[PDB]
């Protein structure tokens, strides 16, 4: 089986806002490492550009 | 004056090619295709 001696090894603490996390690492002691929220970037869709006339986008396939 | 007789006869006459033969001869009144500017959508 897979043996462990880390007591904190599963523990996962959930948070509202990035600030509450750092308060409570730092109010506890914990080092820590902050990483900004990734977002995906609003993308441009358009049905009709599969179909273009002169441009790239046509598609070879539906 | 006559509407007792089916003129339409000339398909009876046609063969596999007869088609893409008139095909070919209208290639000749065509006018110029256009362009999208490009050889393909791939270019």
């Amino acid at each position: 089986w897979s043996s462990t001696a880390d007591p904190l090894s599963n523990l996962v603490l959930t948070f509202s806002t990035k600030e509450d996390a750092v308060a409570f690492a730092e109010k506890n002691g914990w080092s820590f490492d902050v990483e900004e929220r990734k977002v995906p970037k609003p993308k441009s869709k358009s049905y009709g550009a599969n179909f273009s006339w002169n441009k790239r986008t046509r598609v070879s396939t539906k | 004056f006559d509407n007792s007789t089916y003129r339409n006869l000339q398909h009876h006459e046609y063969s596999t090619y007869t088609f893409l033969d008139l095909n070919v001869e209208l290639s000749k009144f065509r006018m110029p295709q256009p362009s999208s500017g490009r050889q393909s959508p791939r270019h």
